[PDB]
């Protein structure tokens, strides 16, 4: 029951929702890992965040 | 956490394994032919004719 989230989003207009779990959340959260690569030009250092 | 949106990504890393073919690539080997029927030796007249 820990790492279900759901994250909202509410425009002017009309509002959004979406889950981590259930009937809805993706196929590629779990057959895969997505990574965010932040990447210094400079550096040239990959700091790999997890992601969602 | 005022979870704003950020910009564009530039591109896609993709991390995937990778098969090894040192193994393949090799000369074949394929099933030894079985080879053609050879006449027994030591085959004798055996029958001789009667009287």
């Amino acid at each position: 029951k820990r790492n279900q989230r759901i994250l909202a989003a509410e425009t002017d207009r009309l509002s959004y929702v979406g889950n981590n779990f259930g009937t809805g959340a993706l196929k590629c959260n779990t057959l895969c890992r997505h990574f965010v690569g932040i990447l210094n030009k400079t550096s040239g250092q990959m700091e790999v965040y997890d992601a969602e | 956490g005022g979870l704003t949106c950020a910009s564009a990504p530039q591109g896609t890393l993709r991390i995937l394994e990778g098969p090894q073919q040192s193994l393949s690539g090799s000369p074949l080997q394929p099933i030894p032919a079985s080879p053609p029927p050879q006449i027994p030796p030591g085959l004798r007249p055996r029958f001789c004719a009667f009287g």
